[PDB]
């Protein structure tokens, strides 16, 4: 009477919780859309820090571009922090600060296109990231995009810090595009046992490779989001994911060609 | 006399001052004239906080039972941030607007979230948005301030800095729809003779004209210089009252008439 | 006997007749059928001016209080003179039908803009702007009447005039949310024998159906006569009126059901 | 006093309804926009068997992009059969739902173009191909889209079924860019007599050729929309349409070089 | 019977790749008359044809 009516197919009359139903059908390895790719993630800390900074990198990556294919996705920085401590004296929820943030990745990549445009550079907004990405890019040789993932009001919860953040949502866009490499630069050489900005800067030793399993168990601060640690767990295509510095020149070049530089931190991924 | 006009406007061209003549002689229509516009400064009032917008968002509700209320919210800091980034870099004025837009808008967003449980929405569409402002259970909106010149602003004699910014929105959006009054919110009791953040001799001023604030040759302002130029040239609006946000009832007062801080004539 | 209709959809091509006739024995959902559907001519009366423009407006802000109104603009002359040279280049229907939208939408702004103040909004979203639709405070909402078949318009048998305009767009948004009535404001009394501004003996017509309609050969109609085709193959809306805006109360006296122009019936 | 304040123009003071006061501006056969475009409409009968019938038809389409300029339209299938079904349980009008099923059709064409991105090809909206396809197409190859028309709200009525589909907007589309061809990709040979998967498949006899007169004037179920043979009646530049097979390899190659590999439908239109 | 041609063509370069082989013509006919009177071989004539395609 009131039966429900079903599009045939084999996940019909499931509620897709159960595991053992849909590994029939989806328990399989998924494919590489942009193999072709190469993405990085310029950190905010280090477009805040301007001219000193910008225009190297912008040389660099003007000397990248018909080397390869390229997804540049920019981070916050500060002024994400500033946003941050106003929506908390207010008492705003964490789910209201993440595109408060998000918009500041944005901006920092308005500046690095217009940066870049003279080479045939320019700002996608995400939408045209997800779906149109691929002909933005037969057009030219490089995109600049925003890192922080659209989790606006959906963030998780639990802290009231948005854990989705740059690092996350370019790491999650090369896993499902199936990129060829992931490339984080920092303001510093890579990873360390501690903050060597910070109090503990004398105990600090830099890690030239690690795993994301022994970072995750560990406590302590990070120049990348843990969550970035969680998902890498259940990455299916990045092996491995250099982080470097790209105050000095010439690093984010030689990663791109997989030299290592900087810290490399292997996924959860087995190769071939 | 509109014969002359259409024959004038199909012939000649928009420069021909016969047609700008005839044009000025047409009629006038205000949209919103029972509207009152406020900005609430990003520097001077939102980057300070809960205690300088819980207050506030108290005085809103409460005004909109008696008002109609356009708040349209400024960039603050993290605009200045960007300024300076973007000025490092040798990025034209209209980067730089492009930039604000978003500051602003995040502050509006704040404020919307914080008003929300009220009825009083964030809007685009800030003019037009009929409805909220028909209704007296709303009668309120929240319209972030920068302009949409983005990439198109006139640029200053000189510098990169964007002339236009919050304070220009606001008060050309009054304009527009011919509102009834315009006021701006901000850290101060009003406009002084110079900055009394830095300079402590600094005289108060209740009330002057922009002829008259152009003589004192003020080299800070507590308004963009720009808005003075076209308050000058306004039709609708022809004053606009400055006030502190931080003294509490100051905006009450003032959107009831009252002259509680400082009044800026065009003439 | 759903079933039987499941199956075919899910077996059968949409073409298979068992299934259309099965689905023709299906429900009818009315989704506006307190709304009442108006067309304000562009050539007819926005292009009049204030004249035609001001009475109007009162009209509307007054029998908002007792109706419910979708008010459809259309687009004037504006778009006769793109057609003219979008045809002069050879350029398609498709072209011209997103150059008239423009038109109407111009139309519709300025409409809102003289409402707003009444608390009277511009809608993209006709159909699902439930919140005015349902204030007596509002009880109206202002689109813009050309259809959103921009490029992919069904052309005409000969010629790159669009055929569906915004005649159509206002007559197939009421049948679609089954609104009750659906009126026709323009610059004549209603229905002629001939175009009465350039022939003196046209006759009028107070009622007729399409089939008469069609049988006259009328050379020149106050409708698209595509509408027509569409009329005859209705389901809600089976009738339309045609009056005259310039006549104060016509529009009032139509809302309430009063026989003031002409009537076009599909049966 | 109150006259009306026209503009200038042939076209003044007309109402667009008297044939002969406009035959003389706009009574004449249009331009070509798009005379190198080459259109091809997949059946959603076909991208519902999955990678079964579409990974074929991927590498055929690979294989296709330097050979012409593509503009790959996508149709619905059944989730528009289970959607009407429900519609119609509820007594929705069929404005109601057309774009339901358009939306269906766009799902299709986002998973084409997933399989097709790395290749350089993406999903463009009905306003990008409207306004942008030129450009969209200069930088590369093929482009996906849907195939149904924007008549959402606003469809025909006479049938709770939506008459305009996507065989429909793909022909006006064509007609209106002044395409060089349009080709449909179904799953059968072409048209029959009568539905090959019916009660009366035995008597089905395969149609290579025919007029869209012959089928309108007819009655009976068909692969293609019966308002597709209504505008073929009022075409201006397509003269032919054929129906092919998607199913078996190298039909939808050979149609677009202008081979007869299924049905041929001439329209209305008189060549010189 | 080239400029409308040409314009054919320059119509069809974005629809198509294009390999577009020219031939001798007339030419070809007067060289064959001259290599014939003179009574070169067919393979002396070839390339004198050829040439007239090239140019
Ligand atoms: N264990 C660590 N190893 C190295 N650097 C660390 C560590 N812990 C903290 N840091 C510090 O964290 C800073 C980076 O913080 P963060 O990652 O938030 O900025 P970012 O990633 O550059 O900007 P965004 O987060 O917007 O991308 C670095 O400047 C570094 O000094
Ligand atoms: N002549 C003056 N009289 C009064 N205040 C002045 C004067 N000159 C400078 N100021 C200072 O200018 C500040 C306000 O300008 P500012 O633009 O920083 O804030 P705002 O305009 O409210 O914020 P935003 O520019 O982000 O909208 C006040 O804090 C005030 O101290
Ligand atoms: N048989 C007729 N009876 C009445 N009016 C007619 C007839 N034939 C032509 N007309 C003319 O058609 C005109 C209305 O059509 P027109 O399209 O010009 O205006 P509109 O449809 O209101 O404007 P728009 O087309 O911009 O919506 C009227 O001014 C009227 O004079
Ligand atoms: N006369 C006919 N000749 C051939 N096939 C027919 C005929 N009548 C019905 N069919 C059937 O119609 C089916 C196609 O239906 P339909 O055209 O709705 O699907 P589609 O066009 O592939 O998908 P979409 O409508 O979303 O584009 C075919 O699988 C075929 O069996
Ligand atoms: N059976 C035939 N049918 C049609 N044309 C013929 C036939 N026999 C001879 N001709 C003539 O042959 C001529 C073409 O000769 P030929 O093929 O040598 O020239 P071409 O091919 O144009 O030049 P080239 O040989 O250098 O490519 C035509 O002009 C035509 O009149
Ligand atoms: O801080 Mo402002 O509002 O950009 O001048
Ligand atoms: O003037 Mo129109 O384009 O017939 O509505
Ligand atoms: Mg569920
Ligand atoms: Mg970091
Ligand atoms: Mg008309
Ligand atoms: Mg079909």
């Amino acid at each position: 009477t009131n039966s429900i009516k079903h599009v045939i197919s084999p996940l019909a009359r499931q509620t897709l919780q159960d595991r053992d139903l849909t590994r029939p059908v989806a328990g399989k390895r998924p494919i590489r859309l942009l193999p072709w790719l190469q993405v990085v993630k310029i950190g905010g800390r280090v477009m805040d820090r301007g001219a000193d900074a910008i225009l190297p990198l912008v040389e660099e990556l003007r000397k990248l571009l018909p080397e390869h294919r390229l997804l540049i996705l920019t981070g916050a920085g500060v002024r994400a922090r500033h946003v941050f401590s106003v929506g908390l004296d207010l008492g705003l929820p964490v789910g209201s600060l993440a595109p408060l943030a998000a918009s500041e990745a944005g901006q920092n990549g308005h500046i690095l296109a217009a940066m870049l445009a003279s080479e045939g550079v320019s700002y996608v907004e995400h939408p045209t990231v997800a779906d149109q990405l691929a002909i933005h890019l037969s057009a030219t040789r490089a995109v600049v995009g925003s890192a922080f993932p659209p989790y606006h009001h959906h963030e998780f919860p639990g802290s009231r810090i948005p854990p989705h953040r740059a690092d996350t949502g370019a790491f999650l866009l090369a896993d499902a595009f199936g990129a060829a490499g992931l490339t984080i630069v920092e303001n510093v050489d890579g990873i360390y046992t501690a903050d060597p900005n910070g109090p503990d800067r004398g105990q600090a030793r830099f890690l030239p490779e690690t795993s994301a399993t022994d970072l995750a168990k560990s406590e302590g601060p990070l120049p990348v989001d843990r969550a970035l640690l969680d998902v890498m767990a259940t990455a299916r295509h990045i092996e491995r994911v250099q982080v470097v510095n790209g105050l000095v020149p010439g690093r984010l070049t030689a990663a791109l060609r997989g030299e290592h530089v900087g810290t490399l931190i292997r996924t959860g991924v087995r190769p071939a | 006399s509109t014969a002359e006009l259409e024959e004038l406007l199909m012939q000649r061209s928009l420069t021909d001052p016969q047609l700008q003549a005839a044009a000025a002689a047409a009629a006038d229509f205000r949209i919103l004239p029972d509207a009152t516009v406020i900005k609430i400064g990003g520097q001077s009032v939102i980057d300070r906080g809960r205690a300088a917008v819980y207050p506030l968002v108290d005085e809103i509700v409460a005004a909109r039972k008696n008002h109609k209320l356009l708040i349209g919210t400024g960039a603050g800091t993290r605009a200045r941030h960007l300024y300076s980034i973007a000025a490092g870099l040798g990025l034209p004025a209209g980067v730089l607007a492009q930039l604000g837009s978003s500051v602003a808008d995040q502050n509006a967003a704040m404020l919307g979230q914080l008003l929300a449980k009220h009825g009083i929405p964030v809007v685009g569409g800030a003019g037009l948005s009929a409805v909220p402002l028909s209704l007296a259970e709303v009668n309120a909106v929240v319209f972030s301030g920068m302009p949409p010149y983005k990439l198109w602003m006139r640029p200053a004699a000189e510098g990169v800095i964007p002339p236009y910014r919050t304070d220009a929105g606001c008060f050309l959006l009054a304009e527009q729809f011919g509102c009834k009054q315009m006021i701006f919110v901000k850290d101060e009791d009003g406009l002084y003779t110079a900055n009394p953040k830095t300079s402590k001799d600094a005289t108060f001023i209740p009330r002057i004209s922009v002829d008259e604030m152009k003589a004192k040759g003020l080299h800070d302002s507590i308004l963009e210089f720009p808005v003075l130029d076209l308050l000058q040239s306004a039709q609708h609006v022809r004053e606009v009252q400055v006030v502190n946000g931080l003294v509490p009832g100051n905006l009450t007062r003032a959107l009831a008439g009252e002259h509680v801080g400082t009044i800026i004539t065009a003439s």
